[PDB]
């Protein structure tokens, strides 16, 4: 009903930099008590939403002064100074003056940090998984930056690309790195028809891939 | 010690109803309304409705209605939201939060993950992941074949905080699969017990898997 | 927000 247009959809900012989030309403959000019930909320990955700003420019208890809210009529701004790794998450503007209350679309704060090469670890299928017909070999690529990375699977030297599942963590709450898991899932029958299993990571950090291996015989 | 407690998760058949519970502690129940907010998978908060225990008033946003019934039990200081004839479009994490008149949503609940599907509850199969020297050991926990979301994975019942990565589950053929990574100093493993705690509230199942060489 | 129960 009252509409809340939030820009941008994601916001890259350097650590210690300055961020600016815009929110814009369909109508005036001044209430029939004289005040403007414009609020700003943050939801970190995997956590419940949290209150930062209420009453366009007032700071909630416990919110640092780096967060600054301002607004006039239908245009509203949240400003975050000296951005921290703890600032990561999605920021929502919120109008609470005309029911139904409405949120903005959100702005995802992605923070820029220095490059980090992935740490690669390979794991054979568990004993418990094999004794029930299945065999997944899992490869972790942890705490790398930037986000883009490629994983290549090889079985007995030949590249294998089907049966592989990839999933990326959200940006790390603490060191703002990314981690990625890749899983090659086989039946126990095909897994025990080959010997050596290889996981190959290529990342912007290095030209030649980071390779981790094990052999089923060993 | 204000807190709002909600059920962990609810799996609902399509076309059925669900009743969400939001129970408050640490304050006078009737002095704060209880609002319900729907959170969609990647983003999007959506205000569903509210109940005022002081006046007895109700309200909902209009994408849902004929179906949202907001009540509260002041006896038991508990708010309830019933949602009728559910579709997959209602599957989300539903948060409850409190609001004093002309105040703000300062305290929120843990949230209830609601999944609308015909498929059944499936507990997860938890598999240990064991493998350099001069190193730290990276170990894992494979949580395969569960439905629905979510699962909570901890290490040493929460005592192993640092070095833990839980990867988002991937859905395929109506089954979820994820893995959890933990890194500890080589001196600690397998010397010190490292145990993986997997919890799936929809199954009401809790699994512990020691990571053994 | 104002509150759905404050205007009366």
């Amino acid at each position: 009903d009252v509409l809340m247009t939030q820009t941008p959809l994601s916001l890259p900012v350097s650590l210690g930099g300055q961020a600016s989030i815009s929110c814009r309403s369909s109508q005036s959000v001044v209430y029939s008590d004289g005040d403007t019930y414009l609020e700003w909320y943050l939801q970190k990955p995997g956590q419940k939403p949290k209150l930062l700003i209420y009453k366009v420019s007032r700071r909630f208890s416990g919110v640092p002064d780096r967060f600054s809210g301002s607004g006039s009529g239908t245009d509203f701004t949240l400003k975050i100074s000296r951005v921290e790794t703890e600032d990561l998450g999605v920021y929502y503007c919120f109008q609470g003056s005309h029911v139904p209350y409405t949120f903005g679309g959100g702005t995802k704060l992605e923070i820029k940090r220095t490059d980090a090469a992935p740490t690669v670890s390979i794991f054979p299928p568990s004993s418990e998984q094999l004794t029930s017909g299945g065999a997944s070999v899992v490869c972790f690529l942890n705490n790398f930056y930037p986000k883009d990375i490629n994983v290549k699977w090889k079985i007995d030297g030949s590249e294998r690309q089907n049966g592989v599942l990839n999933s990326w963590t959200d940006q790390d709450s603490k060191d703002s790195t990314y981690s990625m898991s890749s899983t090659l899932t086989l039946t126990k029958d095909e897994y025990e028809r080959h010997n050596s299993y290889t996981c190959e990571a290529t990342h912007k950090t290095s030209t030649s891939p980071i390779v981790k291996s094990f052999n089923r015989n060993e | 010690q204000v807190q709002l407690l909600q059920s962990g998760a609810e799996l609902v058949r399509p076309g059925a109803s669900v009743t969400l519970s939001c129970k408050a502690s640490g304050y006078a129940f009737s002095d704060y309304e209880i609002h319900w907010v729907k959170q969609t998978p990647v983003r999007g908060l959506d205000w569903i409705g509210a109940f005022d225990p002081k006046s007895g008033a109700s309200a909902s946003n209009q994408k849902v209605k004929g179906r949202a019934i907001l009540t509260a039990d002041k006896s038991s200081s508990t708010a309830y939201m019933e949602l009728r004839s559910l579709t997959s479009e209602d599957s989300a994490v539903y948060y409850c939060t409190r609001l004093r008149y002309f105040g703000y949503f300062d305290v929120w609940g843990t949230g209830t993950t609601v999944t609308v599907s015909s498929a059944s509850t499936t507990p997860p199969s938890v598999y240990p992941l064991a493998p350099q020297t001069n190193s730290m050991v990276t170990l894992g926990c494979l949580v395969k074949g569960y439905f629905p979301e979510p699962v909570t994975v901890t290490w040493n019942s929460g005592s192993l905080s640092s070095g833990v990565h839980t990867f988002p589950a991937v859905l395929q053929s109506d089954l979820y699969t994820l893995s959890s990574s933990v890194t500890v100093p080589s001196s600690t493993w397998p010397s010190e017990t490292v145990t993986c705690n997997v919890a799936h509230p929809a199954s009401s199942t809790k699994v512990d898997k020691k990571i053994v060489p | 927000a104002v509150g759905i129960g404050a205007v009366f």
